[PDB]
RNA sequence: AAACUUUCAACAACGGAUCUCUUGGUUCUGGCAUCGAUGAAGAACGCAGCGAAAUGCGAUAAGUAAUGUGAAUUGCAGAAUUCCGUGAAUCAUCGAAUCUUU
RNA sequence: CCCACCCAUACCCCGCCCUCAGGGUAGAAACGAUGCCCUGAGGAGUAGGCGGCCGUGGAGGUCAGUGACGAAGCCUAGGGCGUGAGCCCGGGUCGAACGGCCUCUAGUGCAGAUCUUGGUGGUAGUAGCAAAUAUCUAGCGAAACCACAG
RNA sequence: GGGACCGAGGACCGCGCUCUGCAAGGAUGCUGGCGUAAUGGUCACCAGCGACCCGUCUUGAAACACGGACCAAGGAGUCAAGGUUUUGCGCGAGUGUUUGGGUGUAAAACCCGCACGCGUAAAGGUGAGAGCUUCGGCGCAUCAUCGACCGAUCCUGAUGUAUUCGGAUGGAUUUGAGUAGGAGCGUUAAGCCUUGGACCCGAAAGAUGGUGAAC
RNA sequence: UUGACCUCGGAUCAGGUAGGAGGACCCGCUGAACUUAAGCAUAUCAAUAAGCGGAGGAAAAGAAACCAACAGGGAUUGCCCUAGUAACGGCGAGUGAAGCGGCAACAGCUCAAAUUUGAAAGCUGGCUUCGGCCCGCGUUGUAAUUUGGAGAGGAUGCUUUGGGCGAGGCUCCUUCUGAGUUCCCUGGAACGGGACGCCACAGAGGGUGAGAGCCCCGUAUAGUUGGAAGCCAAGCCUGUGUAAAGCUCCUUCGACGAGUCGAGUAGUUUGGGAAUGCUGCUCAAAAUGGGAGGUAAAUUUCUUCUAAAGCUAAAUACCGGCCAGAGACCGAUAGCGCACAAGUAGAGUGAUCGAAAGAUGAAAAGCACUUUGAAAAGAGGGUUAAAUAGCACGUGAAAUUGUUGAAAGGGAAGCGCUUGUGACCAGACUUGCGCCCGGCGGAUCAUCCGGUGUUCUCACCGGUGCACUCCGCCGGGCUCAGGCCAG
């Protein structure tokens, strides 16, 4: 409150008593008359640089570092130890950027629960989605006082086309505890890499996959980044006849044996 | 504030506003755009499933895919191309689709009736008299100052006969 | 620059997401009310004043009576079927006079009027 | 999840629309599932308890003890079987406030608007077996 | 010697920290526009079986009528008051009334 | 003047910690190349500068984490780890939630401010019987002052 | 010859030697002891040596002074706006989506039509010099020196000129936040500066509007 | 003498209206000082606070006596940039706009200056059988027509209409709508763990004796029951009067706001001496007029608007009103002063000032009864899972205190290093492997057979048997390796 702390009528008693100069509260017939105001140091009283409503609260970000940002996340959830690594249980999965055909989603062909659980359970995301079920847990704090009462992890995130395949999809995968929805033309960050970590396990379909060809040429301003490193595998760098050729004899060992 | 604990502390009842808008969200009616409006659609996807154009003025952001809503000289004369003192001026003389639109121009074509008005038993009455005495000579009725009191013209008084069938 | 008591002055702007879905929520109003028709008016083109805008051009507020009359539109039809007009503007030269003509008969040729009852 | 932007998902006004409501919604929040011969014989999944019925009780330290309601003690949320009592230090026999959730109705004190409860659920149930199987 | 003083341990006190909780606050957002001489906001006095506080109400006084629901209220005491009923309720709604002194 | 002897954080030899510097390490290593191995030198410190690490409230992810067969808290003439801030375990009490890790965030760490609020003492069963509630003995009973003691 | 203290490292590699193995790039061998207790720890006390009461402030230093009855909880460089330096990041002579529009699973995320802000626009010689080299040389960035061009300034004062306008050639100890093959825009993190209560607590005052009396 | 008119009054005559509250936002009037300029007075603070008057759901402003110098724009309002620019200033402190450009929203109108003059055609009241009758207002002007990017009057020929019901629809309240209380263990209680299921356009939230999608309320989605008031509306009845309206043409006309502009002067205000605006005093206009700008350009050439009358939605503001939904907020010394009797108790003559104070248990089952005695107290005994949870009540720290046990001391205590004594506590390497025989049982053994899944050559089952091989198990035998400390 603007006037928390500080609505009180209180003065400073001065040098002439042998109290700290403090301002006290004036009256003489009450439990709070006498008592010190104004201070952070002070009970019923104004803390130091009260929180005000004009702090940044937002952060501006330039829309081609968002943009290299998805693809950087839309790459990492094409490696599958990535996938493990972030916490995904892909150990029956067959292929890691998991594609199913939009004929099991077409229309209102998963538009109920049952078919998308059956559907998740049939391509191999069924340990993922049990994972979350079963990692249920009441949260630790006061969050639970604020409406944030439970945690779980974060399953299968089904990217679809909603021109090639409906948006009734999205109302039979709404109530599996774990599963999001997102369409091709409007990918999320805050989903592909959930607390800054990538690697998420993703279920397309075959028009998503289409489509995500589509929309990364529509992008006005951005293309494609370019990387300033060709091969990225290190050992391929190092350990070639191109490298291996020209270099000069090694000085040393590994482990060097002490001589005195 | 008081007042707002006063009402915590009291047994009366916290009267809930229903959440009545001024202005209605969607048509109604029994017209063609009622029966033909998603309510889950926004209004460029609605016009645009219509065949129409939402918004006549320039573009003011970027538009989704398939929008199609937020739209000899002898004389050195610059109208003498634009061509195809006194106009009509109650209407205007206009001379694959989607089905909303091919409906609008149905009914917009469809023939309607025009209520022909008539005339008063009086006024046939004076055109009658008027008849009875000269016949023919318009120029003769509009002379007339007894029978035609308002001194009418005769071009007036002609155009009257022939509403009338009187010629 | 906050030598006055700018404390009691801040406006921050937490309903901006709000408030453009009040805006859009009140163009879906509009389009309830005016069902086949456009929500906007029809608008001349008109050429920015100054010398260093003299090149573009814009949206003006309403059609002259002149370039009215020369497309065929009566002045007082003009409102009610969905033209703005403007009684304080003049043509001043032949080519605007043919620009905003242009765009009458343009709005002429994809007009759908319907009959009073 | 909620979707409706009137309902509140709020914990504060939930449990204190809970303790300070009227009695006719404690009366709706009061209700008792119905025995598994009477959901197959009047469709009805469950119905606020009433004086007259006759209850079994499922849950708690006086499991499987059946007997007629005769207090329905809204303020205290909780009713009062039949001889499933208590006693006091003086050995007065105090009844033992058991909650509507705990037990199971196996007959019904039947009037004339308790069967238009029955049929308006038993309608609305049928409505959507009908709505379900085309 | 005994008594006193100091330290440590167990138990018992004093006191209300810590932990956990929350029908409270606080900040933001959305819909809506409604006090009064037809007597307002505010002040006072009264109304219940036991009413101390709070709340409700005005000599029709913890309220009357009308509508809806459908079997209570409840801390104790009382009712031959109501249960296939124009009908309980410290019920909800609410369009009719009563509405002391200022 | 001569001889022997005594001991500084000083000098010499060895061990260990840290810092700095030099060297080695890929058709990869028998250890996160932000890792490992070898060698040498150095170590006072106010204002001040830089780095690392510990702890607290809350947020995202994760540990398929702990938990009414007992979470958190608290007590403890118990057992360990760390140079240290701290952390882990045992015993008792207790009764519903809580923790680690990677990031994010802040009203985030006290010995003092004649600091604020609460509680509790010596003075002291003393001075005095005073507002409130000329001595001895019952009952009632403060205040100034107080780093620890003469 | 007698004594004390120490045993770092952990397959081999080396220097060597008295060369069937050695005292040569750091300790092994033998014997004995160890569970009703080997060995530790905590508290209390005694004993030998050592040791001015903590924080703040002043002084060359002391010495004074200030604060400290005790315990628990609270308690002080914060948040904005505007500049500036540096680290990371994206794009780059361009850059900045978020005023707004569209869209949405709805304060999120996704998209962008015209503007606008800031910035850019409106190659010489010689000598060093990293690096490369066919061994002859080629030479980054940067610096020094000699030169070139321009806004403008100092004279000489062309063809010409509407006849009162203009500056061609040759000369100057010229300048510049000038050119001489762009570096900026946006964002994040940290530090500093200015203004807001501004690290926290601490006057006498002054003003506005009220409440009472009584000299 | 009588009756008008005008003017000024009375009436407990009839019908009305104003006052107060609230005031977050809004429109006016009035109006400081501290402070900064390391002093201070111009300046700043600030055209702010306090004070006074007046409204609403918004208010205000608003359809150019505007901006501009353009190839022009075109009521008002607000956002973005313009721009910390122009301008002004002890040129210091600093103060500080606007046009254009992009956007949100857009909507235009009513009078006065005219003669209806072939007809005051207009209106407030009263009486009513509700259908039309009286008095009055008004000619010192009430209707119609017209409002200067206009208009009127004639002529002309086309093109336009007005009322009343109204099915039904939208908005909002309402009724109803999925699935385990299956079995076992722990527990006072399953809402915990294990097993087997089901629902899901519903796995938001709350309750229920502990973490409940399926026990209950609700939640999601389309419907569906009944109702309230507005608005829209397919259609169905009627219309009418030589009634109203738009345009065109022209040998006819075309009225536009005065103690107001403006000049002088004094204040006040602004970035603003064409005084930036306003106000007070003195003087006081015009009609091819007046206002404001552009321009050295040859004289004020040109450009652009009409003041002194008025109305008007939207985009905009919002600490208040009726609600609603939320948060990386606070968690009882915090968060509003107030989670609870809170503007309460209490203090002051008064204006005013203004606290402290939450938690038994799942359920009062709130301790019957016996026995001490005068207590807000005990001992037995009882309820409870628990009473060392007993309305001093969840947990229960420290300061400080009492009982018991141990040790030490009487010219300070406390601390650092190092042994010793007493008491108490802990308990060292968690202490194994390999060979050689005999018996037994399995296999990865059998080029044995059959089947399943696969990464298609690897795994997994079922049945056979011990010739070989390999594992285990049991009974004997042997060797070795082992933690710490001393000499």
């Amino acid at each position: 409150s603007e006037k928390a702390g500080h609505q009180t009528s209180a003065e400073s008693w001065g040098t002439g008593r042998a109290v700290a100069r403090i301002p006290r509260v004036s009256g003489g017939g009450t439990h709070r008359a006498g008592q010190g105001a104004f201070g952070n140091m002070c009970r019923s009283g104004r803390m130091f640089a009260p929180t005000k409503i004009w702090r940044k609260w937002h952060v501006k970000i330039n829309q081609g570092q968002k943009r290299f940002a998805t693809a950087s996340a839309l790459a990492a959830s094409a490696v599958a130890p990535l996938l493990m690594a972030r916490g995904h249980q892909v150990s029956t999965v067959p292929e890691v950027p998991l594609v199913v055909d939009s004929a099991a989603v077409a229309g209102d062909a998963v538009a109920k629960t049952a078919a998308a659980y059956k559907l998740l359970k049939a391509i191999g995301a069924g340990p993922d989605v049990e994972k979350v079920k079963k990692s249920k847990k009441l949260r630790a704090g006061k969050g639970k006082m604020r409406g944030r009462r439970h945690r779980q992890r974060r399953g299968p995130l089904i990217v679809y086309s909603p021109e090639h395949d409906g948006k009734e999809l999205v109302k039979g995968f709404r109530n599996i505890p774990g599963v999001e929805t997102c369409p091709v033309d409007a990918l999320n960050l805050l989903q592909l890499a959930p607390g800054g970590h990538l690697g998420r396990f993703i279920v397309w379909t075959s028009a998503a996959i289409k489509q995500l060809d589509a929309v990364y040429e529509s992008k006005k301003g951005f293309f494609l980044p370019a990387n300033i490193v060709s091969q990225a595998d290190l050992s391929r760098l190092i350990n070639s006849t191109e490298i291996q050729s020209v270099l000069r004899a090694p000085k040393g060992e590994a482990r060097t044996k002490r001589a005195c | 504030r008081e007042l707002q604990k006063r009402k915590r502390r009291s047994s009366r009842p916290t009267i809930r506003m229903p959440n009545r808008r001024k202005k209605a969200l969607n048509p109604a009616g029994n017209n063609i755009i009622a029966k033909s409006w998603n309510k889950k659609e926004t209004l460029s996807q609605n016009y645009t499933r219509f065949g129409l154009v939402a918004k006549l003025g320039k573009a003011t952001g970027g538009t989704a895919p398939g929008n199609k809503a937020l739209l000899s000289e002898s004389d050195a004369v610059p109208q003498q191309q634009q061509q195809e003192n006194h106009i009509r001026q109650h209407d205007l003389e206009l001379e694959s689709k989607p089905e909303v639109l091919r409906a609008l121009e149905r009914e917009a074509t469809r023939p309607v009736e025009k209520t022909v008005r008539h005339q008063s038993e009086r006024e046939r009455e004076w055109l009658q008299r008027l008849v009875d005495k000269h016949g023919d000579d318009v120029a003769a009725m509009a002379r007339d100052r007894k029978l035609n009191p308002y001194q009418q013209t005769a071009s007036d008084i002609k155009r009257r006969l022939k509403k009338a069938g009187l010629l | 620059h906050f030598r006055k008591h700018w404390q009691r002055r801040v406006r921050c702007h937490f309903d901006q997401p709000g408030k453009k879905v009040t805006r859009r929520l009140a163009r879906r109003a509009k389009a309830a009310a005016l069902a086949p028709r456009p929500v906007d008016k029809l608008r001349p083109i008109v050429r920015c004043p100054t010398v260093k805008y003299n090149r573009r051009t814009r949206l003006g507020r309403g059609f002259t009576l002149e370039e009215l009359k020369a497309a065929g539109i009566p002045r007082l039809l003009a409102p009610t079927i969905g033209i703005a007009v403007d009684h304080r503007r003049k043509n001043l030269s032949e080519e605007s006079l043919a620009a905003n003509v242009q765009r009458l008969k343009d709005y002429k040729a994809r007009l759908i009027l319907f009959p009073r009852k | 999840m909620k979707v409706r932007p009137t309902v509140s998902s709020s914990r504060r006004k939930a449990r204190k629309a809970h303790f300070s409501a009227p009695s006719s919604v404690r009366r709706v929040i009061m209700s008792a599932p119905l025995s598994k011969e009477l959901r197959e014989k009047y469709n009805v999944r469950s119905i606020p308890i009433r004086k007259g019925d006759e209850v079994q009780i499922v849950r708690g330290a006086h499991k499987d003890k059946e007997g007629k309601v005769t207090s329905v003690y809204r303020l205290k949320y909780v009713i009062h079987v039949e001889r499933v009592t208590r006693e006091k230090a003086t050995g007065q026999t105090v009844p033992i406030g058991i909650h509507p959730s705990n037990v199971v109705i196996t007959k019904l004190h039947l009037d004339k608007d308790r069967e238009n409860i029955l049929a308006r659920i038993k309608a609305g149930r049928e409505q959507v077996a009908k709505a379900k199987g085309k």
